[PDB]
């Protein structure tokens, strides 16, 4: 008997969502490879998805962009599958700097940054949970196809407990630290065991607060419970437990052995190399660190950066597909990925900004050549990982398309609410009628959102703005991350009556105060003018009643056309829908937040 | 006994910067009391003070009672009717009378050997 | 404050007004009633290299009672360590053992109530 | 005079300097180091591993061994001054210091450690064969040879090297150092800094306890820290160093009261062909001596 996704929620679907919920069902079924969901903003993507994974039983993968956009995502699964295991799986990449050299500034940026424990201990929760149970949703970010050690590894290397079992306390003490824990008895933190004597107590690099605790009465295992940590409340009774590695890099004994040798050879070879084209100074500190590096794992079997010789510990091939979280995942898994339309190709440039970074470090002696086979996979390797998939947009790109049978739509939102009519205006005198337009909106109460090609263009109309008495801010094109959301919050509550940006593609702008969207430039040539960005761009307008849209362009470019002709197709259907329905739009209201 | 030169670093640094040396994180706000009693200005390179203003905050008021109020390290205002001692008697005086190697230690620092008199 | 402290910590084994028993066994003592409390760190079998696990053992046991531990053989009676030169049961110390400390020539050794006299008047 | 003043306006230092007029040039310097002939430590607590520093990361290392792991070690159950391993008996000092009352003072090593200055069970742990104690008792020159393994052990002992020494072992206490020797392990705390260029060193008679062909390494060393662009200043009557430094500042003619005052300034041959300097009435013989062996030398 299987543990199953139980999907809790206080609605049902509705619109065009049963439809689509069955034809992403079917799909699965039937064993397409690629799918489709086109789904307009404003509409239960996430829910929508939630049905088909909660129909479909599988464990499966959920991919975002962003740090953001993934913790919005945890969230939202966590309240629908409470039940289930909703895993957070990122990385270093999330806010954390990587290895690298500047050959210009002469500076070597270490990996230092201490593996942030809220983070490290999700990535093991995600990881254990991918073997314990079944119903395991993940979602991610493009960390998931980084280099990550072996699964039969990680499998194999786990202490395996039993009640009653012929094993003894000390070889126990001494296989959690071949696993890479630490005891703490003066500090007990996750990822640590603490001895008392008789009494051994674990924490487990996946928990919380939730540890275990083992002993024994001679040379036979007692009793093994769920302690809550510096409290000693019993909460579990398990019969069997298995304890994970703490680190997903670690090796056998004989492999490490095998592997060594390797690297020495691969030190010696690189050296004479460097030290043969005049590289000397390379070829030194090449020599110190990989020799330091040697010996902590001749000592302990690890050390400190021990991915960047990932490749030797699995004793594979130089310039093998590095293994990955997808391999973890079962061969049947599922993957879902979210905004596909800029998910997938920030997917597709992984594997060349860690190439070149890692290359410079390679080029002045900071590693050896076998640390480029530590890297994130190509797209290529990412295709062949695949099972089965379905991409997640409100515009589709190429690829998506290209893959996939045709699209599922789901363009009907609950509230009945429609994609905006669009105005399209020419460029002289432009400020002045949005000024206009902008007043009217303040008189109704409603807020303003407007887009400029460029920088100085926002600036000066900023500036422009607030001389016509309009309280307008500024999202400036790096703003600090939680100032966003007080100037957007502020807006909301209407503080400002309109918000420059140039990019309003970026999470948080989904605001259904705002009932008017002004592009101006939206003929000149750039990616955010483009036909998939000009409908995002659209769909902002779409969260409120009223809602509008207003293009300042002195031509109607191909992308325009296109723009233009999906918003009216939508928004017919839509209408034909509510007077199919006899339902009335009205802007859907949201609680404002604060601290 | 107390050096004079030991308790004053440099002749010239800003008394709102602790120019006093002994008297560094109560006394700062002595300090503030009796040279609001006095006049004596806080921003200050005590090279350019008059000597009796140096006099008053170094040796006593020889009686005359200062106004003195502090707030605590709690938080709460206790105000007292004081006769000041000065910043060397307090040395002195704080160094003789506390029989702990630990305190005498602390007010040996601003303290030099002098030839005896006698 | 102590029962539910060695149960913080995560200990099982204790000993109680003679009779042991398990942690987390709802324990509640008599207020006007005296207890002895002797907690149940390891318990081993004498093999080869037993060293390091009776060693760290000691050091837990140790750690716990103010450096007293009690070593209750089994077949025969109990046996008692603490370290440095103190009695188990009351406090008292004497140190160390050095001759100024038998002579009456020395406050080392001398008596209080007569300042190594040994004769008052 | 000069170092108090110095020491009180770049560090702010609380030393009272002696009686002078005014100190120009502070500008050109951002931090005056004495390299002090006192001793180092006070206690057998203190050796060279210690005052290095060389010793706080040499309990890393054993507080991350495989035996330190299972049985929960870390870097202060083998710290020297640490109840969690250290011999209870000599409280971690190692020697028992017996009381002679006529008679200096006598170091008898401790019964119970023999030594060793831990129990009997930290140093059960190993490292390459060796334990804390043995580490502890192996040569600056063995422990470099031992711990060509990690560069940050490698980079201190190097300079203990380079100094003078490295035929003194690690945990030799500090008690029982030359004053020499002292001035030296400072030496080698100072050695290895990314030297800005500003910063000026004084180091006092430190030939003391020497011989010629040391005076020669140690010059190198000395030399090598004028070169990086640094300021090395030194009180010396040797005249092996004398003749080597760039610039001499000889002091009062005759002493005591007669006196305390500058006899003659600038280079070696400058002040040598001064007759009213003892210094370089002794030190034009050595520059003309040493000078023909050179061009004998080279004429071969
Ligand atoms: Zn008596
Ligand atoms: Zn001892």
């Amino acid at each position: 008997v299987e543990g199953r996704f139980q999907l809790v929620s206080p609605y049902e679907p509705q619109g065009d969502q049963p439809q689509a919920i069955a034809k992403l069902v079917d799909g699965l079924r039937l064993g397409v490879k690629h799918q489709t969901l086109l789904g307009a903003t404003g509409t239960g993507k996430t829910f929508t998805i939630s049905n088909v994974i909660a129909q479909v039983n599988k464990p499966t993968l959920v991919i975002a962009h962003n740090k953001t956009l993934a913790g919005q995502l945890h969230s939202e699964l966590k309240e629908f599958f409470p039940h289930n295991a909703v895993e957070y799986f990122v990385s270093y990449y999330d806010y954390y700097q990587p290895e690298a050299y500047v050959p210009q500034t002469d500076t070597y940026i270490e990996k230092d940054a201490k593996i942030n424990d809220e983070i490290d201990k999700l990535r093991h929760s995600a990881t254990s949970a991918l073997f314990e149970r079944r119903d395991v949703i993940i979602v991610a970010s493009v960390s998931c196809i980084y280099g990550l050690g072996s699964p039969e590894e990680y499998r194999e290397l786990v202490v395996s407990l039993r009640v009653g079992m012929e094993i003894e306390r000390n070889a126990l003490l001494r296989r959690l630290v071949d696993i890479q824990y630490d005891r703490n008895d003066i500090d007990f933190r996750r990822g640590t065991f603490r001895v008392r004597g008789d009494v051994v107590e674990i924490f487990p690099a996946s928990r919380d607060e939730h540890c275990i605790r083992v002993e024994f009465f001679g040379d036979e295992i007692e009793r093994i419970r769920e302690v809550d940590a510096l409290t000693g409340e019993v909460l579990g009774e398990r019969e069997h437990v298995a304890i994970f590695p703490a680190s997903h890099f670690v090796t056998r004994e004989e492999k490490m052995r095998l592997a060594i040798q390797n690297i020495e050879q691969e030190l010696e070879e690189r050296l004479a190399e460097l030290r043969a084209q005049g590289k000397l100074l390379e070829a030194q500190r090449l020599e110190q660190r990989t020799r330091y590096d040697l010996e902590m794992m001749r000592e302990m079997g690890f050390c400190s950066g021990i991915e960047n010789y990932s490749r030797h510990l699995a004793l594979r091939p130089p310039g093998s597909t590095p293994y990955t979280l997808l391999d973890y995942f079962p061969d049947d898994f599922l993957i879902i990925v979210d905004e596909s339309h800029v998910t997938l190709p920030q997917l597709r440039g992984m594997y060349n900004g860690d190439r070149a970074r890692k290359q410079v470090l390679v080029d002045h002696g900071f590693r050896l050549p076998s640390a480029l086979d530590n890297r994130p996979l190509t797209f290529e390797e990412f295709e062949q990982k695949i099972n089965q998939i379905i991409y997640i947009s409100a515009t589709p790109g190429p690829y998506e398309l290209e893959h996939s049978p045709g699209v599922v739509e789901q363009i009907i939102r609950p509230t009945g609410l429609l994609d905006p009519t669009i105005d399209v205006r020419p460029t002289k005198g432009q400020i002045d009628d949005l000024i206009g337009e902008i007043h009217e909106r303040v008189e109704r109460n409603e807020r303003t959102l407007v887009t400029t090609l460029t920088k100085k263009m926002a600036e000066d109309l900023t500036d422009y703005l607030k001389e016509a008495g309009i309280k307008v801010a500024y999202l400036h094109s790096e703003i600090k991350t939680l100032e966003r959301i007080e100037i957007i919050r502020d807006l909301r509550l209407g503080k400002y009556d309109v918000l420059v940006g140039i990019n309003l593609l970026r999470e948080g702008l989904d605001i259904p105060e705002v009932s008017l969207v002004a592009i101006l430039d939206a003929d000149k040539e750039g990616f955010l003018r483009s036909e998939r960005s000009l409908i995002q761009t659209i769909g902002r307008a779409a969260r409120n009643a009223n809602g509008h849209v207003i293009m300042y362009a002195d031509t109607i470019t191909k992308s325009m056309e296109i723009a233009i002709q999906e918003t009216k197709r939508r928004r017919a259907i839509q209408e034909e829908y509510n007077r199919k329905h006899g339902i009335v739009p009205r802007t859907v209201k949201k609680e404002i937040r604060d601290v | 006994e107390v050096d004079l030169d030991l308790v004053i670093p440099n002749d010239e640094l800003t008394l709102k910067e602790h120019a006093i040396a002994p008297w560094e994180p109560y006394y700062p706000q002595l300090l503030e009391a009796v040279c609001r009693h006095y006049g004596i200005p806080m921003d200050v390179p005590v090279k350019d003070l008059p000597k009796e203003q140096l006099d008053k905050i170094l040796y006593g008021s020889g009686g005359e009672p200062i106004y003195f109020r502090y707030t605590n390290d709690f938080g709460q205002v206790r105000e007292q009717y004081i006769a000041f001692e000065g910043v060397i008697p307090n040395v002195e005086r704080r160094y003789r009378e506390t029989s702990s190697d630990y305190i005498r230690e602390q007010m040996e620092k601003y303290m030099a050997e002098q030839p005896c008199p006698t | 404050k102590t029962l539910e402290d060695i149960r913080k910590q995560g200990y099982v084994r204790v000993r109680i007004d003679r009779e042991m028993r398990e942690l987390t066994g709802d324990i509640e003592l008599e207020k006007n009633k005296k207890h002895s409390i002797d907690v149940v760190v390891d318990r081993i079998i004498i093999k080869d290299g037993i060293a390091a696990r009776l060693a760290d053992s000691l050091e837990t046991a140790l750690k716990l009672a103010d450096g007293k531990v009690v070593v209750d053989v089994i077949g025969e009676g109990e046996l008692l360590f603490s370290e440095k030169h103190a009695c188990p049961y009351c406090g008292f110390s004497i140190g160390e053992l050095e001759p100024r400390l038998f002579s009456f020539n020395s406050p080392f050794g001398a008596c209080p109530d007569c300042d190594g006299l040994g004769a008052k008047l | 005079v000069l170092y108090k003043a110095l020491a009180q306006k770049l560090h702010r230092a609380k030393a009272k300097p002696g009686e002078h007029r005014d100190i120009r040039g502070l500008e050109h310097l951002d931090k005056v180091i004495d390299i002090d002939q006192s001793p180092i430590g006070r206690t057998p607590r203190s050796n060279p591993a210690t005052y290095t520093g060389v010793f706080d990361d040499i309990r890393d290392v054993f507080a991350s061994t495989n035996e330190a792991k299972v049985r929960g070690y870390k870097k202060g159950r083998f710290s020297f001054n640490v109840k969690g391993g250290r011999c209870e008996a000599c409280h971690g000092d190692g020697i028992i210091k017996i009381e002679m009352h006529f008679l200096p003072d006598v170091y008898v090593p401790c019964e119970v450690c023999h030594g060793k200055r831990y129990n009997r069970e930290t140093l059960e742990v190993t490292y390459k064969g060796k334990n804390i104690a043995e580490v502890l008792d192996m040569t600056v020159e063995d422990a470099l040879d031992f711990f060509a393994s990690i560069p940050k052990i490698k980079r201190k002992l190097e300079t203990l090297y380079d100094v003078g020494l490295g035929y003194m072992k690690l945990g030799q206490p500090a008690t029982t150092l030359s004053g020499g020797e002292a001035q030296r392990v400072k030496l080698a705390a100072e050695l290895h800094r990314r030297s800005n260029g500003r910063t000026l060193y004084i180091l006092d008679e430190p030939t003391t306890g020497l011989h010629v062909d040391d005076i020669a390494r140690l010059l190198d060393v000395l030399h090598r820290l004028v070169d990086n662009g640094d300021t090395v200043l030194v009180i010396e009557h040797n005249l092996d160093v004398i003749k080597t430094a760039d610039y001499i500042i000889d002091l009062g003619p005759e002493g005591g009261d007669r006196g305390g005052q500058i006899v003659a300034v600038g280079t070696p041959e400058e002040v040598a062909e001064v007759k009213e300097s003892h210094t370089g009435r002794y030190l034009k013989p050595i520059l003309e001596r040493d000078r023909a062996r050179m061009q004998a030398r080279y004429e071969a």
